[PDB]
Formats: C-alpha cells, structure tokens, sequence
C-alpha cells in the first residue's frame, strides 16, 4: 500500500521561509525520484524540481533554483521542499510524487500554502438587491457580497439551504491581503419579495455566522 | 532545457466523443513523455508513460502516440468522468516540464450572460466603503470581458474578478465582478457602468446606474 | 551527455554482447531496450544470474553511472566481463546514448 503523506495547510508572513515534508510508506523513497510540483489556483503544474534521496542529487527548474530546496533524510522516508524570502506569488498547493520512467508513479494529497501579512478578520455581509427595473421580469436575481475576511474558507447557503438551484458563490479572490467572495441566486419574481431570500455566511475562523436578509433598497419596490 | 507546447489548452467535447490531445517539446525528447490527469480539486495522476504505454488502472479507451519532437493522447468515447485536466510532461532532460495543460469542458449551446448590476448597499455606505456589483451569469462558452466605466471612463483600479467552474446542472460559466470605491470617490461620480463582451454578439450587454437618480 | 560520443563508445565496448534496438537478440548479454525505468535482472526472454537478477535497483542515470563505472562492485558476482569506464564524462556520453537507443 504505497501512501504519500504530506504536511498540512500553511499561513507565513511575506519574506519569511517554510519547509513542506512528504511522508512515504509502502515504498521506500531511495527506489525512485521525489518531486515537488507548484499549481497556482486554477492554473497548470509547475514542476520545481526533484531528489534522488539514494544519491542525494538534486535537480531544479532553473525558475526555481533561488527559491526552493529539495531534500530527503533517507532516515525516515520523508522528502521535504524548502520556500525562501516567500512572495504572494508562493501562494499555491505544492504536491509531492514519487516516480521516475515506469508505471511506478504516486502522488501526495498536496498541500496548500497561503502567503500573507493578515490577521484573522470577519467578513462583512452586504445584501444585493435588485432595483425595480430589474425586479420586472420572469425571474430576479439577488445576491450577498461578502467582503474583507481572512483567511478562507467562507461558506454560504440560500434560506438555509432549501434554495439550491439558482445559486452562484464564486472563489473568493485574495486582494490586498483580504478576501472577497460573492454569490448570486435567481429566484421567481412571484417569490421575492413575498416570500423571504437570506444568505447565510459563515466564517469559522472569526466564529462568525451571519443571516443576512435581503430587503426592497431604496428605488426598488413591490412585495 | 526542453520546453513543451500543448495545445489546446481548453477543449469542449461531449460524452461519446473521441477526442486529441497535442504536446510539442522544444527538442527531440526520444519518447520520454507522460500524460497526467487531473479532476477538479485532486492530485494528478499516471495516465499514459513512454509516449504510449497505459498507466495501471488506465482504461483502453485512453492512448497515447508520438515519436521525436510530437506527441499525442487520445481518448476514445469520451465518459463523464474523463472531463477534466490534462498535462504532458518529458523525462528527457532536466529540468522535466509539463506543458501548459488542456482543460477538457462540457460542450452545450452558446448564451449570452445574464448581466445584474447593484449600487453599493446602504450598510455598507454607512461603513464608509463602495462596492458597485454585477453578475453575468450563465453565458457559454467560457471566455469573457467586463469593463466598468465611471462617468463614460474606464475603471480598472479597485476590480476584483472571480469565475466559477463549469455548472454542474446546465454547463454554463458565470462570473461576478465587483469595483470597489470609498463612499467619498463613489459620490464624486455619477453613473457606474459594467459592460459585458460575449462571443454571443459583438454588441456588448451594457447595465448602469445612476447615483443621483431615483 | 553527449548521444554522439555515447554511440562510438557503445559500438567500441558494448555491441559485442549487447544490443539496444527494439526486438533487439540477446547475445553474451541482454539486449537493453526499455532499460530506463526497469528494474535489474528483468529483460525477458534472458537468463541472468541471481546476482543481476536480486540487485533489486532501477536503471536509471544515477545507477547506470556506478554500475558501468565498476560493474563487479555494484553487483558482485555479475557474469558481465568489463572492467569500467573510469572518465566520469565518459560514463554520461554513453549513458545518454544508452537513453535515447534503449526507448526509440
Ligand atoms: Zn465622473
């Protein structure tokens, strides 16, 4: 049973350094090369380079070579990816694997490492409200703007959950060191305002759980 | 260093379909490329190895071909599960790349977005803060453009743009943008303007507001 | 390495025992196709001795660079007759070779 184990989730301050491990079992890591792959959110793998913890050779992305450090203590099956003088441009998943020309090839689970100087900080939940004009066709969408939190994760859910189908809560968006998330759900005009439409936000980080109803605002009428 | 061009890098495709992926390196890489798969939120994982040997666990429907400098990774009757990503990779020489990745998505009707646009809420006015909000949801396929304009002017300090993934129910794309302002520049201004540019039509889907008028 | 110098040296000491072609016969030693990424001891069709077939390593650069450096002392009772490469240059050039021949 070959497993790659890799360490967990990581918040450093910029200009600071950090060490990732990668933990194999069910193979031992002098049989074959250990790698270390960056992914930014969204985007493609970026290998950085790799150890031969047998020969303790190394090898790099010339892109990486001031950056990281790839090591091995053979003496305990773990690989390990050091990051330097770390930048907002750090911020990524890194993954481990374990694999040279064969089928031989397994991956660890990756782990996430989130650079920035904030602090815990709750988000603020404003409502969107349709103005009238908009308010005047088959169906109405409503929304939740939920702004400068740190860090993720933030959840969100329409009157409780019961309004699923409509929904749209996009990736929160890192700027400036604070998050941003949104979410949009499109309900019949015949329900809104009649009926209530609430977006429940939660921020475990900041114990933070806010039902926010959305009201008629000022120059958007019927109910 | 050997650099590997793949192509495309998006690929829309339906279920049933057979389907071509491409991977040019930058110098001759004597059959040393694999393929790698990625689902939405996992680790890649061994598809093909040596240009055109099945990874274990790897359904024939997969295969991969190619000698010197060009390579590809077919797939036969696409599945459900085959959507995804896909990265080449060369073992020739370090430092071993990967390409840019193919992203293989749902193919359905093109639509135009639906484009809402929402002034600043007034509990967030009364913070001291701005955030002018507008949602074009549901449009395909997935490449688009907003541009917001403040009296006429383009805006583009103070954007922050988010997309979600294809949907899971009607394989369309949305995004949300959001142009924050402190509440004093938001009232040196009067109309606040998010336009939206689709393939749907070279006419953009334009929605505003004014400050001042109700 | 450098291919070019890898194949001179292979067809000077290597080809009276080994070939690297695909389909490639077996001679005094096994043919080397697909040597990259396979373990020791495993081209079929081949009778190894349990020394090459128990090495119990993969072929690879960092291997192939101390085995074809002093073969008896990587795998001790190796049937294999050669003395080595010394020239560390030498060993890469060849080895290079040995990739792009063995997997093309
Ligand atoms: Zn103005």
């Amino acid at each position: 049973e070959v497993q790659l184990q890799q360490s967990g989730a990581e918040l450093v301050k910029p200009g600071a350094s950090v060490k990732l491990s990668c933990t194999a079992s069910g193979f031992n890591i002098k049989d074959t090369y250990m790698h270390w792959v960056k992914q930014r959110p969204e985007k493609g793998l970026e290998w950085i380079g790799r150890i031969d913890p047998a020969s303790g050779n190394t090898k790099y992305d010339p892109k990486f070579q001031d950056k990281a450090t790839i090591t091995a203590d053979t003496s305990s099956n773990t690989a390990y990816l050091q990051l330097s003088s770390l930048t907002s441009e750090d911020t990524a998943v890194y993954y481990c694997a374990g694999y040279d020309y064969g089928n031989f090839d397994y991956w660890g689970q990756g782990t996430t490492l989130t650079v920035s100087s904030a602090e815990t900080t709750p988000p603020s939940v404003y409502p969107l409200a349709p103005g009238t004009a908009a308010l005047k066709s088959s169906m109405v969408t409503l929304g939740c703007l939920v702004k400068g939190y740190f860090p993720e994760p933030v959840t969100v859910t329409w009157n409780s959950g019961s309004l699923s189908s409509g929904v749209h809560t996009f990736p929160a968006v890192l700027q400036s060191d604070l998050y941003t998330l949104t979410s949009s759900v499109t309900v019949p005009s015949s329900t809104w305002p009649s009926q209530t439409v609430t977006c429940n936000v939660a921020h475990p980080a900041s114990s933070t759980k806010v039902d926010k109803k959305i009201v008629p605002r000022n120059c958007g009428g019927d109910c | 260093d050997i650099q590997m061009t793949q192509s495309p890098a998006s690929l829309s495709a339906s279920v049933g379909e057979t389907v071509t992926i491409t991977c040019r390196a930058s110098g001759n890489i004597h059959n040393y490329l694999a393929w790698y798969q990625q689902k939405q939120g996992k680790s890649p994982q061994l598809l093909v190895y040596n240009a055109k040997t099945l990874a274990d666990g790897v359904p024939s429907r997969f295969s991969g071909s190619g000698s010197g400098t060009q390579y590809s990774l077919k797939i036969n009757s696409l599945q459900p599960e085959d959507f995804g990503s896909y990265y080449c990779q060369h073992f020739w020489s370090t430092p071993w790349t990967f390409g840019g990745g193919t992203k293989l998505e749902i193919k359905r009707a093109d639509a135009a977005p639906t484009v809402s646009i929402f002034p600043p809420s007034s509990e967030q006015l009364t913070s001291g803060g701005a955030s002018v909000v507008c949602f074009l949801n549901n449009f395909y396929p997935k490449d688009i453009n907003v541009k917001w304009k403040i009296d006429g002017s383009e805006r583009q300090n103070g954007v922050l743009n988010s997309w979600t993934d294809q949907d899971s129910k009607d394989s369309t794309y949305s995004m949300s943008s959001t142009l924050t302002l402190t509440k004093d520049e938001y009232e040196r201004h009067n109309s606040y303007t998010c336009e939206a540019t689709h393939k749907t039509s070279t006419s953009p889907i334009v929605k505003s507001f004014n400050r001042n008028e109700c | 390495g450098d291919v070019e110098k890898g194949k001179k040296i292979f067809v000077q000491k290597c080809a009276q025992c080994h070939t690297v072609e695909k389909g490639g016969k077996h001679k005094t030693g096994p043919n080397l196709h697909g040597l990259f990424g396979r373990k020791t001891g495993q081209a079929p069709g081949f009778t190894y001795t349990d020394a090459n077939k128990n090495k119990g390593i993969t072929w690879k650069e960092e291997t192939l660079m101390e085995y074809l450096e002093n073969p008896k002392k990587y795998i001790p009772g190796t049937k294999m007759i050669f003395a080595g490469i010394k020239k560390k240059t030498e060993r890469e050039d060849l080895i290079a070779y040995l990739k792009k021949a063995t997997n093309e």
